[PDB]
């Protein structure tokens, strides 16, 4: 059972498949947050060429919730979900940012290339199935000293085409 | 190094 969604940004759109079959809690949380428009106006605030771009931080929203929460009632962090068939290989892997074991809230990254040292440290919960060339343009974005793009792509909306929960 | 953290970016 998979979820399907489009992230529409000020600098391109991404078509995404969610692995609700292998990472149900992370997909559910994400879709519950999509439901209440949580990601609208958030940016992609960290971008490293040949690695990944990172988004989903409530605290950096350029505007409802001011701090980062999960999609579940209460907003508490949720546990990691790993699967051997899901590895940080190649462009367009959708995965969870964290600060150690079981600290998943709302921040995520999309890979520009393999980074398999992250396997079994980060919940991979999807992949970009369309818009790989938007991603390739993001990879070229000029960034400051802290790796924030000078012009961060900002989420206009997320269109959910299928939520299996 | 090459991490994806939320607050303390490490090497």
């Amino acid at each position: 059972k998979k979820g399907y969604l489009r992230i529409v940004t000020t600098q391109g759109s991404l078509n995404i498949e969610l692995h609700a079959d292998m990472a149900p809690r992370a997909c559910d949380s994400f879709l519950r947050l999509c439901a209440v428009k949580y990601f609208d106006d958030t940016i992609f605030h960290r971008c490293i060429r040949n690695f990944m771009i990172q988004g989903g931080r409530a605290e950096l929203r350029q505007p409802q919730s001011p701090r980062s929460i999960s999609g579940f009632p209460g907003g508490a962090p949720f546990e990691d979900e790993f699967d051997n068939r899901l590895v940080h290989q190649g462009i367009g892997v959708l995965s969870m940012a964290n600060d150690g074991k079981h600290s998943n809230l709302s921040e995520f990254f999309i890979t520009f290339k393999s980074c398999e040292h992250l396997n079994n440290k980060h919940t991979i919960f999807g992949r970009v199935v369309g818009g790989l060339d938007v991603l390739r343009q993001w990879e070229k974005l000029e960034t400051d000293k802290k790796d924030k793009p000078l012009k961060p792509p900002k989420v206009e909306e997320i269109i959910v085409f299928k939520n299996p929960f | 190094x090459l991490l994806v953290t939320a607050g303390l970016v490490l090497a």
